[PDB]
């Protein structure tokens, strides 16, 4: 009885622990897509700059 | 002939990046395609 309460016990606490780090993987790559977002879109608007400078 | 090769060379890593970039949205793209499918069988394992 004392090994299955103990067996239990580590139980809950893995799974909440893979719980919460799924949670923070899922924030952190949102995180990195934003940044990815705002480089593409400065990338974008120096990619329009350099188009003018081919007429520069 | 200094601004040709500069200006050669510098639409040419616009280019390799821009290579690079679309890898990384495809990586992008299939990561999220594993996080719907992480989803979608944790949530089977959770139902059951």
């Amino acid at each position: 009885s004392d090994k299955l309460k103990e067996a239990e016990t580590r139980a809950e606490f893995a799974e909440r622990s893979v719980t919460k780090l799924e949670k923070s993987i899922d924030d952190l790559e949102d995180e990195l897509y934003a940044q990815k977002l705002k480089y593409k879109a400065i990338s974008e608007e120096l990619d329009h700059a350099l188009n003018d400078m081919t007429s520069i | 002939k200094d601004l040709n090769e500069l200006q050669a060379l510098i639409e040419a890593h616009f280019e390799n990046r821009k290579k690079e970039e679309e890898e990384l949205v495809s990586l992008k793209d299939r990561i999220e395609r594993r996080r719907a499918e992480r989803a979608e069988q944790q949530r089977i394992r959770n139902e059951r």
